[PDB]
């Protein structure tokens, strides 16, 4: 899937101000295809906007976007110091590959998952992570493992639909391997042949309602919810 | 879309008619509250216009 | 329109329901894309609401 | 069927001008009931407008009409020297009788049929014409034989639906006789008892799609297409 380009990766602005942010790609890419996040450093990400117009749950009205085709855009009606944060641009490839913008810092001038096993290995080594679920049906949703270097653009390591169509990146594939358990309400990621590119903080992510189930859950083609992530490192 | 036989043997065909349990699926997926399907042949033909039934 | 028997013998009745192969007929002749017929009796009754099927 | 009256049978006007022409009848006659033609002298007629508003195929936008009931009207938005022509007013009687206006000359100031047999006979004599078809299905359409004296009002000699309901004029009937062949893709008009009223140029004409057939042909209650016509004469 396509390379994106955010605009700008950081900005510095005053209270009582709008903020226009443009995430645009190589190709023209159809518009209920992106979603938009924030994150405070130390906090996990939070969901804001989807499909270039429409708005998530538990919300004000101020963040609002537009654009189509090659150039998608999220704009902001008012700026506040509680928004001091990095905002992201995450899109579902038709090649079933999430792709990521490189984060956009707003500087303001004057239910759950749980991860398991983050830490150190030797480079060229081998280690596993797990995640585990709480208070939902891990049956339904298409899951994603994700990475992030500190104060860097994200990268999408892997994800899998609940019927087995895997998707990795061509670089990361083969060195990682996943496996899912719905009767367990838990997930696994066995990993080998690990170098400094893997020195980063990872996240387990619940995505997409596949087609059909009972619930008061609708779906988007956004994420459902994140986890808190954990650090992983090679060293010697 | 359509098809007719070239194989010259008889054929057996199956299909389905979607009834969501809630509307947010219906608007999200297909973007019409209107349902209208028409599965058509010479002898047999029939239409289908459902809603949500919880 | 209507009819009931005065002859006191039994009666056998036939009718048809038009399906054009194109719309330009439908608008030209009858000037409604809507079809709604209602052939009605005491025992039997039925309605008909077709479209174009190529 | 009713006598019509065009308004005017000739006119002389400048470029960059409208032109209002009113064809009105004895009775009030319901409005998807007329069609409107042109003709260059030497050329066969061409189809322009039908039902007092609506427009034919292969067209500009300038000729446009209105009116209803007793008084039908075709108007013109712009005049040009390529329009130098006689325009006609042809209506389908409920008595299945085409009736004709007397042609209207615009003067500007500074697939096919084929006829067969046109020419001379003696008056009080006997002669036949044929027509023949090319590149369509002579099955479907209601046909019409038509006449025209030179620089005169037309007259509708005869026509026949494809199920046998004939229609002639009360003067012309009995002296003419028609017969149709769809397997042949051809038409016949045997004619007897011929006087100088028949000294005129005639036309074979394909009209009306009856009800039902496959095709990318719609229908009007106008003509479909004309033929090139041919001269016929009595003399001694």
């Amino acid at each position: 899937e396509i390379v994106l380009t955010q605009s700008p990766g950081t900005l510095s602005l005053s209270p009582g101000e709008r903020a226009t942010l443009s995430c645009r790609a190589s190709q023209s890419i159809s518009g209920y295809y992106l979603t938009w996040y924030q994150q405070k450093p130390g906090q996990a990400p939070r969901l804001l906007i989807y499909g270039a117009s429409s708005r998530a749950t538990g919300i004000p009205d101020r963040f609002s976007g537009s654009g189509s085709g090659t150039d998608f855009t999220l704009t902001i009606s008012r700026l506040e110091p509680e928004d001091f944060a990095v905002y992201y641009c995450q899109q579902y490839g038709i090649s079933p590959v999430i792709t990521f913008g490189g984060g956009t810092n707003v500087e303001i001038k004057g239910v759950q998952l749980v991860e398991s096993g983050g830490g150190l290995v030797q480079p060229g080594g081998s280690l596993r992570l797990s995640c585990a679920a709480s208070g939902f049906t891990f049956n339904i949703y298409d899951m994603h493992w994700v990475r992030q270097a500190p104060g860097k653009g994200l990268e999408w390591v892997s994800g899998l639909t609940t019927g087995g169509d895997t998707s990795y990146s061509g670089s990361v594939r083969g060195r990682f391997s996943i496996s899912r358990e719905n009767a367990k309400n838990s997930l696994y990621l066995q990993m080998n042949n690990l170098r400094a590119g893997d020195t980063a903080a990872y996240f387990c992510v619940r995505g997409v309602r596949e087609v059909g189930a009972t619930g008061g859950d609708p779906f988007y083609y956004a994420m459902a919810v994140w986890g808190q992530g954990t650090t992983v490192t090679v060293s010697s | 879309k359509s098809y007719a036989n070239n194989k010259e043997k008889e054929v057996l065909v199956l299909w389905g008619v979607h009834h969501p349990p809630n509307i947010g699926d219906q608007r999200a997926l297909y973007h019409t509250e209107n349902a209208y399907v028409s599965v058509v042949s010479s002898h047999y033909s029939r239409k289908f216009t459902p809603e949500i039934a919880k």
